[PDB]
């Protein structure tokens, strides 16, 4: 086997005004 | 002995480009019986081609079908090249192939259905190609197949039912393809599977229950598919499962409580899975879970206190749900907890003091909830706090004056609460503040000089408080980007140093008490797209220097005492959408240069001293739509004919002038919804097309005795 681990979903970063 | 070498030469004829070593060592020399010292080659004990390894060379061409002549081929590594063309079904003839790596090429068309003949084949890498068509069932009948990576292709159709035949398959990667259909129940019969990447495909239907038969499972990604049905997953198997991502599907049901069984789970991520119902208590059983992301679902109920039992929890992302109740005090207990994201929910009550006491929390993102209570002095004691967005809640009391001392605040957004008291002088003590948002509170007092010192502030929003006093001076090398102070009591002159902030985009000083003159230094701001000075005590004239702000979309100075003639140099704000001069002392006649701004969709110059007449130049303004307000200028003359050119113009207020004329020209405004002509000397009848609104808003014609009826 070979490569790097696939990353999990982040979702949406928190926002500000 | 020469046979393999001759085979290598025919294959060579299919190649567009090869490394120089291939050009020099692949050739027939009457003194050489074998290819064994040739550039990409390694031979057998018996001196037959064992390995052909071209990797990370720049090789363009096709893989010719003669490759099947090498019956001793063990390794074929073509990975990371310019190969194109079809993958030959004759590869199914290399009876000794162990490793087959075609990845990172331009290979196209169908995957051969002959790979079934390869009884020794262990690893197969087809990933990152242009491959297309269905997956051959025979592909999962390759007896010894251990790892299979198909990701990043155009592959389509169903995951073959024969997948249940592959008893050696350990890692299977299908992501970023066109795969569609239901995941076959037979997937549970592929008993060794550890790593299963099904994400970013077109799959539909339910996650099959047989996924619970795979007890060696570590990593399962089904995200970005179109899946529905309940998530039936978790069981005494899944004790090996580290990672679960189901995000972006449309499930019917909630988080399965059976996930309590999977004791090793590091990350549980289902974001936007249409999950409803409650967050299960059983999640507290997971001691290794470092990530729980349930955000963007329909989740209801409270947060179980049991989650305070997830000792390794790093990220808890619950945002964009229907969650209600109080945030469990148990969560302050987690000493690894870095980011608590609760925003966009129904949470109420106070944030428990345990959470305020956390030395692990960097980011507390609670905005858009019903939260309340006072901000405790303990908040000033959270050393790792970086981002705090509490905006749109019921928080009350003063902001603790020490906030910012145990330093490193980056973002403070408290907008839209009941906060009282003054603005804390220390928010920038650590010199990291990018965002200071205190708008929409009950705050009062002046702006501390220290906050003026903070050059890292990008966004400064104080709008809608009881704040008053003078503004700070701002510096060169200030990062200010967005400034909104509207609706306060600010007084004094607009600081000229404001023009020194080269990255200033937007300025809203409106509805304040600012006096004095508009500083010419503001001509330095070439990234300014928006400027609102309206409703102040401003006086004097518009500096022509403002012609230097080439980025202006919106310019509103209305409701001040400004006087003078509108600078013609303003013909260069070529991006202006909106011009508002209304309620000032402006004179020197209505500006002629307005047509030069092709983008002008709103012109409201009402209630000034302009005098003179309505210029014919006003008639060529390409984009005039939302309003044209010339009212109240002591304008004399008749309506110039060019004005009839405005066929996009929706609203016209010409009222309260000395205009003596026909009213005839108005037949030409084809988009007019609203018009106001009043207290004018217009002679003659009313045009036809003003009826429907003439019916409803008769008042708009008054002050004109000589208007007649049809
Ligand atoms: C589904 O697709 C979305 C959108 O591309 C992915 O969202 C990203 O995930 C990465 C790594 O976690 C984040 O750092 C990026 O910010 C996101 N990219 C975009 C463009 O939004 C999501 O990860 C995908 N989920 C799965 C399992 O495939
Ligand atoms: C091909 O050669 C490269 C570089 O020597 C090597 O790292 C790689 O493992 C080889 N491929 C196989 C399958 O042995
Ligand atoms: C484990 O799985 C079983 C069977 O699916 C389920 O009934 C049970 O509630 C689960 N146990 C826990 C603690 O999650
Ligand atoms: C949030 O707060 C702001 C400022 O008070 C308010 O004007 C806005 O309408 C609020 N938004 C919601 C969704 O309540
Ligand atoms: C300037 O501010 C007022 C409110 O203070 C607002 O009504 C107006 O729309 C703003 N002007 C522009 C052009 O955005």
């Amino acid at each position: 086997k070979q490569r790097g681990k696939e990353k999990v979903s982040s979702g949406r970063p928190g926002q500000h005004n | 002995l020469n046979s393999d070498g001759l085979t290598l030469l025919s294959l060579l004829k299919h190649l567009d480009r090869v490394p120089p070593q291939v050009t020099s060592t692949w050739k027939i020399n009457a003194s050489e019986a074998t290819p064994c010292n040739w550039f990409g080659i390694t031979c057998d004990d018996s001196k037959n081609v064992a390995s052909l390894n071209f990797t990370r060379s720049r090789v363009s061409g096709q893989l010719g079908p003669e490759i099947g002549e090498l019956k001793s081929l063990q390794i074929l590594d073509l990975s990371t090249n310019n190969f194109s063309g079809t993958i030959p079904s004759t590869l199914g003839n290399c009876t000794k192939l162990a490793t087959l790596d075609l990845s990172e090429n331009g290979f196209s068309d169908k995957i051969p259905d002959t790979l079934d003949s390869l009884k020794r084949l262990e690893v197969l890498y087809l990933y990152i190609n242009f491959l297309t068509g269905e997956l051959p069932e025979s592909l999962f009948r390759i007896p010894k197949l251990q790892v299979l990576y198909l990701d990043y292709n155009n592959l389509t159709g169903p995951i073959p039912q024969s997948i249940g035949d592959a008893k050696e398959l350990v890692e299977l990667s299908m992501y970023a393809n066109q795969f569609s259909g239901n995941i076959p129940e037979s997937i549970g019969n592929s008993s060794s599977l550890q790593i299963l990447y099904l994400h970013r495909n077109k799959l539909v239907g339910s996650l099959p229950e047989s996924l619970n038969l795979l007890g060696n499972l570590t990593t399962l990604f089904v995200g970005n598919n179109s899946l529905q049905g309940p998530v039936r997953f978790g069981s005494p198997n899944c004790k090996n499962l580290l990672t679960l991502d189901l995000s972006y599907n449309e499930f019917e049901g909630g988080v399965p409580p059976a996930l309590g069984n999977c004791s090793s789970l590091d990350a549980l991520v289902i974001v936007s899975g249409n999950l409803s119902g409650t967050i299960p208590s059983s999640l507290g059983m997971l001691k290794n879970l470092t990530i729980l992301n349930l955000s963007e679902n329909r989740l209801s109920g409270s947060i179980p206190a049991e989650l305070g039992n997830c000792s390794s929890l790093n990220l808890l992302k619950l945002n964009d749900n229907q969650l209600v109740g109080g945030i469990p005090s148990a969560l302050g207990k987690l000493r690894k907890l870095e980011s608590l994201e609760l925003f966009e929910n129904r949470f109420s009550g106070e944030i428990p003091i345990e959470i305020w006491k956390s030395q692990s929390l960097t980011q507390l993102l609670v905005y858009q909830n019903n939260l309340t209570g006072e901000l405790p002095v303990e908040m000033t004691e959270m050393k790792k706090l970086k981002i705090a967005t509490l905006f749109n809640n019921s928080f009350y009391g003063a902001i603790p004056p020490g906030l910012g001392v145990n330093s490193s605040l980056e973002e403070v957004d408290f907008i839209g609460n009941k906060l009282t008291g003054e603005i804390p002088p220390n928010l920038c003590h650590g010199r990291k503040l990018r965002i200071l948002n205190l708008g929409s509170n009950l705050l009062h007092g002046t702006i501390p000089a220290s906050i003026g010192h903070c050059k890292t502030i990008r966004r400064f929003i104080l709008r809608e408080n009881n704040l008053s006093g003078l503004l700070p001076e701002f510096s060169q090398d200030h990062s200010l980007s967005f400034l909104d102070f509207n609706s306060n009591n600010f007084e004094g002159p607009i600081p000229g140093s404001l023009g020194s902030c080269k990255n200033l985009s937007s300025i809203n000083l409106s509805r304040n008490r600012f006096t004095g003159q508009i500083p010419p230094q503001l001509g330095n701001l070439q990234n300014l797209g928006y400027m609102n000075l309206s409703r102040n005590l401003l006086e004097g004239s518009l500096p022509a220097q403002l012609s230097n702000c080439v980025s202006l979309e919106r310019f509103d100075v209305g409701f001040n005492s400004l006087n003078g003639s509108v600078p013609s140099n303003f013909s260069n704000w070529k991006g202006l959408t909106t011009l508002v001069l209304s309620e000032n002392r402006f004179s020197g006649g209505i500006p002629q240069f307005l047509p030069e701004l092709k983008k002008l969709s709103t012109l409201q110059i009402a209630r000034n001293a302009f005098g003179g007449e309505i210029p014919s130049s006003i008639g060529l303004i390409e984009d005039l739509i939302y309003d044209l307000d010339l009212s109240g200028n002591g304008l004399t003359g008749e309506i110039p004919a060019k004005l009839g050119d405005l066929i996009k113009l929706t609203r016209l207020n010409i009222s309260n002038n000395n205009l003596t004329g026909s009213l005839s020209v108005l037949k030409g405004l084809t988009s007019l919804l609203h018009v106001d002509v009043s207290n004018n000397q217009f002679t003659g009848p009313i045009p036809d097309n003003l009826e429907g609104q003439l019916l409803s808003e008769p008042s708009s014609f008054s002050g004109n005795p000589n208007l007649c009826i049809p």
